[PDB]
């Protein structure tokens, strides 16, 4: 993505803060409580009928850290996201045939989760920076389907 | 328009946003502003990167049309109206950034009052946000 | 819902669609599976490679629920309640499909009716088709 | 794009029997009267209040096959689409500010107009390997925004 060196450098200061089984895991329970259509795809979760089953429910965390464990690799290897999310790109538009429009949707998710844990330390710079990091990494998870 | 619940969660969480609806509609703008570059045009430089009375006066009055709105939940329309004509109309305001502002407002949200921002108030506002930008983009004519 | 001048559009152009609608509705699902893969996965690949009656038999059902919809319009929300509780909160499609759908729906039209696809009908149309979609997509729980 | 050479010479065939200037005012037209924000940015075209306006008027028809123009420049360059539109994409993104939805919206009216025009020799196999192309160019066009 397009990142001077000083906000690279503050994009990954905020990293090594966040705790990728909590941010996940409320990241990928908000995308599934805020964008319900989303929960065609993890009904091996069990329950997800009401917002407290979500967000308590363990296979949701477990699966959120993931994905953020996958963010996270993104955010270390930002001059290369395409190679970096290839094998997933395969994975979610050859196997899943997931709408790419829905990466766009977790990318904002996790920015408001971030928000909410950072609060005013989340400067509207620092958003600035993650948005860009989020349409980079969306736009490579699509890259199979182009 | 909303549904009983999503009426009700709306109302609960403005409650808790209260005298701070317009310093929340300012910040929203600035983060939209920087994220979002391309909304920057239909604005004057000065005001964006030399001032912030102006940003801060937008910023106030659309946290005035907010609380206008949750006062009338049963007809966006009828309160609205008036603003679709100058946001569509008038100015031609592409319908994108409404969905982008919305985005930097739920943000704002989420760092000021992140007890109350939960997931079900989350995905009640997001309806909302979404019902208001549907009457400001109603009358491009 | 719609402006009045826009109702009076789309009457007009669904009464020289007539005992076409089935076919068209068809022919629309048909260009939307080709031409954007990922709506397949609802449906068996034999229905899509293998057999056509399923794909119009679901054609047939969106043709008559369109017209149904023209006869309904101040009220989308009451005729076409059933299909978003079946679309939205039984099978879970993801709302961008209802947009790909009308753009297929749209391009049918303009195939098949060259010289009343003209410019103001076509926005009318594409309004409608957009409150259509919004209606279907109201009710994921 | 991901087109196999039995779909490319398609696409070229078809190509080779569209008129620009008649395809490409009418896809402008259709694109201001469909979607009015778009009218925001032909403040020079002059009185675009209405449909008869807007589709009679001579400089909609100049600008439309101006655009047309280039699409086939992009159907001729399927294999280098960034490249084809990297000035473009300059002009549009960091000149004009023009949201990419709107290329997309641009892309699909094509498509349409297209349809209107060929009737049933637009069939569905042909629509889907056009909606391939204007994806492509869409993408090139909105590529300095990345
Ligand atoms: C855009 C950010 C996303 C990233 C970084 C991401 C990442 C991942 C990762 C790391 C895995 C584990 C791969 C494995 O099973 O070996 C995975 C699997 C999966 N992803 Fe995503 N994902 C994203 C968005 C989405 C969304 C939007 C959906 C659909 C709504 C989705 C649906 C799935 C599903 C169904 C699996 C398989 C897990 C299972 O079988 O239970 N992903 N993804
Ligand atoms: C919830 C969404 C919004 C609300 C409620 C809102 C509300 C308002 C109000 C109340 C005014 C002033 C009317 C007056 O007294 O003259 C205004 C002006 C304006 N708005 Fe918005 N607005 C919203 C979103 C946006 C968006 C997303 C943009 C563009 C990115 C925008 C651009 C403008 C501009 C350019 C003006 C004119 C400013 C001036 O003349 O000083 N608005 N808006
Ligand atoms: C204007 C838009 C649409 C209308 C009016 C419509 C209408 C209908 C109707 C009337 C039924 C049958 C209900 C019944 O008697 O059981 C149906 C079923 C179904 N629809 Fe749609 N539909 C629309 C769009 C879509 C879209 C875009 C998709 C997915 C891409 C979709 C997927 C399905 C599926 C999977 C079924 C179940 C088929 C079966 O059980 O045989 N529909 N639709
Ligand atoms: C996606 C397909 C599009 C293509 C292939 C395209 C192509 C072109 C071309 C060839 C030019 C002439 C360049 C020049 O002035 O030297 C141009 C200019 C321009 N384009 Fe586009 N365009 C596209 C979409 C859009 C859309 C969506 C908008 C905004 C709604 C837009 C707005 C403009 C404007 C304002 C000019 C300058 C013309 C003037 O000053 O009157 N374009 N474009």
């Amino acid at each position: 993505v397009q990142l001077s060196g000083e906000e690279k450098a503050a994009v990954l200061a905020l990293w090594d803060k966040v705790n990728e089984e909590e941010v996940g895991g409320e990241a990928l329970g908000r995308l599934l409580v805020v964008y319900p259509w989303t929960q065609r795809f993890f009904d091996s979760f069990g329950d997800l009928s009401n917002p407290g089953a979500v967000m308590g429910n363990p296979k949701v965390k477990a699966h959120g850290k993931k994905v953020l464990h996958s963010f996270g690799e993104g955010v270390h290897h930002l001059d290369n996201l395409k190679g970096t999310f290839a094998a997933l790109s395969e994975l979610h538009c050859d196997k899943l045939h997931v709408d790419p429009e829905n990466f766009r949707l977790l990318g904002n998710v996790l920015v408001v989760v971030l928000a909410r844990h950072f609060g005013k330390d989340f400067t509207p710079e620092l958003q600035a920076s993650y948005q860009k990091v989020v349409a980079g990494v969306a736009n490579a998870l699509a890259h199979k389907y182009h | 328009v909303l549904s009983a619940a999503d009426k009700t969660n709306v109302k609960a969480a403005w409650s808790k946003v209260g005298g701070h609806a317009g310093e929340y509609g300012a910040e929203a703008l600035e983060r939209m502003f920087l994220g979002f570059p391309t909304t920057k045009t239909y604005f004057p430089h000065f005001d964006l990167s030399h001032g912030s009375a102006q940003v801060k006066a937008h910023g106030k009055k659309v946290g005035d049309a907010l609380t206008l709105a949750v006062g009338h939940l049963d007809d966006l329309p009828g309160a609205l109206s008036d603003l679709s004509n100058l946001h569509a109309h008038k100015l031609r305001v592409d319908p994108v950034n409404f969905k982008l502002l919305s985005h930097c407002l739920l943000s704002t949200l989420a760092v000021h009052l992140p007890n109350d921002f939960t997931p079900a108030v989350h995905a009640s506002l997001d309806k909302f946000l979404s019902s208001v930008s549907t009457v400001l983009t109603s009358k491009y004519r």
